[PDB]
């Protein structure tokens, strides 16, 4: 169990801890959190007190070093950054363990949802997303731009995720128009899965990183992404029966930790009913359908 | 952005464009089984594509054997339909092809989007009038064409006959659509209206009769009281 100690908290600060989130008052004595699962990645993403604009926050992996937050007055965020001191690290963070000032990563042992929200989510992988290669974390916000999004403007700053666009050559074969139109299993088995993401585990990495994104940041970018990579799977008439099976499971997991209240702007009412209801895929998603059904009714 | 009564006069500027229409692309009679069930039969159709500024219409003829073996042709026939249309745009030089085309219908624009993602410059374009050119298997000379052929064929025709040696293509148009509007809402009206007198004929190498420009304002004067009745007659007024 790792730990991501905090040097202070000067400004009240809504801290959030993968799906975990809570309170910290302005210089509250607050040093940090601990007992954080091995083994997962990690979000650790903020949103201050006086201005609920810009929702941020860093991806990390606690096997990748130690890690530690630190408020910037300059910049205004809380920024993380690497102890390059093996030693100062441990020796400050057992400080603040013995003076009790940390909160505990605060995991229900029969609690599997963050490792299936994340099940194929990879570090290496969100850091091709998200390019800034001289740190081992990520940082995102609300207001980040996607390449996608850029080509339709700061690039050193976007989430550079895979391109996905059914009216375009690569998603289109030259004499298979309307076959490739109407079922996408070229564009999704060819092009994207062989060619592009290699596997479907790095496919639904990226998938599962896209949701993540749009639900703890609000990035619309994101939300895009997710109902893309959905969208082509469910309008392919040809899909590993193990990568619809693993979908359906990934899916629920979503749809189960999405706030209740904001459901009305996560979710595409055009892409969820095509996906459920009209598509391939229609009755592929029994889980994904049956929690879409018992919560968000209204939507469909 | 669509195409309505606002932005109308840009049909008529220099930059070439085309109508698409595909009422008339899948054409079936229904018809009852011995069994007592209901079949259909596919006839001829085409595919009406229209210069509005020249008058210049590809008549893409659709041959009943394009249906042979298919299923859900209704859908296929929105694709088939841009895949002509784009083969035709191909064919044409540089120089002749359009910088917009207009679907009279929705469902086609994302068959031809599809079929013309070789042609980035040309915008497909909706529109929210309702015009009449389901009516133009209505003009003898076309439904003619479209029935006898045995096989797909291309035919050209000027649907303006000579009338831009006399009038502008805005009139032009107008009146072709005000001749088509009468051959929907009344075709057996509207032919008797065009015809009414032995001595106008219809040249060789026209559609419609050579009226003076007095009897084209009879005609089309006669042509706008059928339009309006018969929207009486529809609607009791
Ligand atoms: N003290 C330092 O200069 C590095 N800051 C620090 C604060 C908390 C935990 C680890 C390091």
């Amino acid at each position: 169990m790792n730990t991501v100690p905090f040097t202070s908290a000067p400004i009240e600060v809504t801290i959030g801890i993968d799906q975990y989130s809570f309170n910290v008052k302005e210089n509250q004595p607050f040093h940090g959190i601990k007992d954080i699962p091995i083994g997962h990645v990690h979000v650790i993403h903020f949103q201050h007190a006086d201005n609920s604009s810009m929702r941020y926050g860093y991806w990390f992996d606690c096997r990748m070093g130690n890690f530690y937050i630190q408020y910037d007055p300059k910049d205004g965020l809380y920024k993380m950054m690497e102890e390059r001191d093996g030693a100062k690290f441990e020796n400050i963070v057992h400080n603040f363990k013995e003076r009790q000032m940390m909160v505990s990563y605060p995991k229900i042992d029969e609690d599997d949802t963050w490792y299936n929200l994340t099940e194929f989510v990879q570090m290496d992988k969100i850091r091709k997303i998200v390019r800034k290669d001289e740190n081992q974390f990520s940082y995102v916000d609300s207001s980040m731009t996607t390449v996608q999004e850029n080509e339709l403007s700061d690039p050193a700053h976007s989430l550079n995720y895979t391109v996905i666009n059914f009216k375009s050559r690569e998603a289109i074969r030259p004499g298979h128009e309307m076959e490739d139109f109407l079922d996408k299993s070229y564009y999704l088995n060819t092009v994207m899965l062989q060619g592009i993401f290699k596997n479907s585990s790095n496919y639904f990495g990226e998938l599962q990183f896209a949701f993540l994104n749009a639900m703890f940041f609000g990035n619309y970018g994101s939300s895009l992404q997710w109902h893309a990579m959905i969208e082509l799977i469910c309008s392919s008439a040809t899909v590993p029966k193990h990568m619809l099976d693993k979908l359906d499971e990934i899916l629920y997991y979503q749809i189960k930790t999405l706030p209740e209240q904001y459901s009305d702007i996560l979710l595409n009412e055009r892409v969820w009913n095509i996906c459920l209801y009209s598509s391939f895929q229609k009755n592929s998603l029994h889980n994904t359908e049956k929690i879409m059904e018992n919560k968000y009714p209204e939507l469909l | 952005g669509a195409m309505n009564s606002s932005n109308y006069a840009e049909l008529f500027n220099n930059d070439i464009k085309l109508f698409v229409d595909d009422t008339n692309v899948y054409r079936v009679t229904v018809h009852k089984t011995f069994e007592g069930n209901v079949a259909t039969k596919a006839i001829n159709g085409c595919i009406f594509t229209l210069n509005p500024k020249t008058g210049h219409l590809f008549l893409k003829i659709i041959h009943t054997s394009v249906w042979a073996g298919q299923k859900r042709l209704s859908q296929l026939a929105k694709w088939k339909t841009a895949e002509e249309v784009s083969a035709l745009v191909r064919s044409l030089p540089k120089e002749e092809q359009p910088k917009q085309i207009i679907v009279t219908r929705k469902a086609m624009l994302d068959p031809l989007e599809v079929h013309m993602l070789d042609f980035p410059n040309i915008a497909i374009r909706p529109t929210e009038l309702r015009l009449p050119f389901s009516a133009a298997m209505s003009i003898d000379k076309l439904s003619d064409v479209v029935m006898k052929a045995t096989e797909p064929q291309m035919v050209l025709f000027n649907i303006y006959d000579d009338w831009l040696d006399r009038i502008s293509s805005y009139t032009a148009f107008s009146r072709l659509t005000l001749l088509l509007r009468a051959l929907k809402t009344n075709e057996e009206s509207a032919k008797m209206i065009l015809l009414s007198d032995p001595t106008i004929t219809i040249k060789s190498y026209h559609l419609w009769p050579s009226f003076t420009d007095e009897q084209w304002i009879t005609i089309e004067s006669q042509m706008r009281d059928l339009i309006l009745t018969e929207y009486g007659r529809k609607y009791n007024v």
